[PDB]
């Protein structure tokens, strides 16, 4: 009836401090389709984040990619914050350049 | 190689917030090429890949009309599904459809699809014979009865054997630079101590297209399925995909582990190890 | 290219 989202946060290219890149939050495996996804820089919502058109897998579960341009540094923390009907509270997943 | 074309419909009711939203996306393999959204400012079929942009104005008008008619069809379907399942008008429900065709290297039909789901569960599907239906329940059996009476399967077969493989052939030629180019994975193994006597070995695959890939770890030549963490293949946003597989291994034992990579862009499967 | 005919449930 309801399926909770899988969440992955990662970069388009291998991370290099001071080098412009793309920050991605991929949400997949969820049903129904309504979902709220924010990208965060040091806890604050990044503006003008774009996302892909709603699509789904062979098992009917939905997926979306949210993305924004970013220049990673040593100090700055990034994350993805996701809410869905299956979640009683928003789920925050931190960006780790090794994942 | 072998190729697929698929259209994916999502129709989602939203009582109190207007008529149900209808979205269509079309793919060749793992490449989005067309989209329609009923909530768009001036809804029409829009190109999403450069090679579809050479289709003339007649193509776009015809395709837009199909989507506008579908918006109404799938809104009716949502109303009908409410009735067949004895559901209230207060709730939000979803119908999905996927349909299209697979072809081989020679471009001939391998198989056709036309499947619908209701609230994420199978509803009705065209069988591989393209001449009969599988209904998931007594509600879908009503639809099956209607579609048998109307000879819907024959009309789907004609599309799947004709226009579906005809347009896919054309798209593959027009998009040959990209659609018929496999990008192999760029691979490497990373090594991170977790603790004194445990390390994580993570095998990475980056920059590959299409999305289909196999990544596995072996220890002493034996598959390590249970103790491998494998993430879902994920889009990079530049057409390509990424994936990794990780295993936690005892310190000093790293050389007993091998990562194996299979992808259509590789002429032979690759074997990788941690390289200190 | 899509198919222009769709029958309802």
């Amino acid at each position: 009836i309801q399926r909770t989202p899988k969440i992955q946060v990662y970069s388009r290219h291998p991370a290099e401090n001071g080098k412009s890149n793309f920050l991605n939050c991929y949400v997949s495996g969820f049903h129904p389709s309504d979902i709220e996804v924010d990208l965060l820089k040091n806890g604050e919502r990044i503006e003008k984040v774009e996302h892909s058109d709603l699509s789904f897998s062979k098992d009917w579960s939905f997926y979306l990619l949210y993305y924004t341009e970013f220049t990673p540094t040593e100090k700055d923390e990034y994350a993805c914050r996701v809410n869905h009907v299956t979640l009683s509270q928003p789920k925050i997943v931190k960006w780790d350049r090794d994942m | 190689g072998s190729h697929s074309m698929r259209y994916f419909y999502t129709a989602m009711s939203r009582p109190g917030r207007g008529e149900p939203r209808f979205i269509t996306v079309g793919y060749v393999d793992d490449t989005l090429f067309v989209r329609f959204d009923s909530d768009a400012t001036s809804p029409r079929k829009e190109p999403r890949a450069p090679w579809i942009e050479q289709e003339g104005p007649e193509y776009w008008d015809r395709e837009t009309q199909i989507s506008k008619t579908n918006t109404q069809t799938y809104r009716e379907n949502l109303r009908t599904a409410l009735r067949y399942y004895n559901q209230s008008e207060a709730g939000s429900h979803i119908i999905q459809r996927m349909y299209g065709c697979d072809v081989g290297p020679d471009g001939r039909l391998l198989r056709g699809y036309d499947q619908d789901a209701y609230d994420g569960k199978d509803y009705i599907a065209l069988n591989e014979d393209l001449s009969s239906w599988t209904a998931a329940d007594t509600a879908a059996q009503i639809t099956q009865r209607k579609w048998e009476a109307a000879r819907v399967a024959e009309q789907d077969r004609a599309y799947l054997e004709g226009l579906c493989v005809e347009s896919l052939r054309r798209y593959l030629e027009n998009g040959k630079e990209t659609l018929q180019r496999a990008d192999p994975p760029k691979t490497h193994v990373t090594h991170h101590p977790i603790s004194d006597h445990e390390v994580t070995l993570r095998c990475w695959a980056l920059g590959f297209y299409p999305a289909e890939i196999t990544l596995t770890w072996q220890r002493d030549g034996e598959d390590q399925t249970q103790d491998t963490e494998l993430v879902e293949t994920r889009p990079a946003g530049d057409r390509t995909f990424q994936k990794w597989a990780a295993v936690v291994v005892p310190s000093g034992e790293e050389q007993r582990y091998t990562c194996h990579v299979q992808h259509e862009g590789l002429p032979k499967p690759l074997t990788l190890r941690w390289e200190p | 290219e899509e198919y222009l005919k769709a029958w309802t449930f």
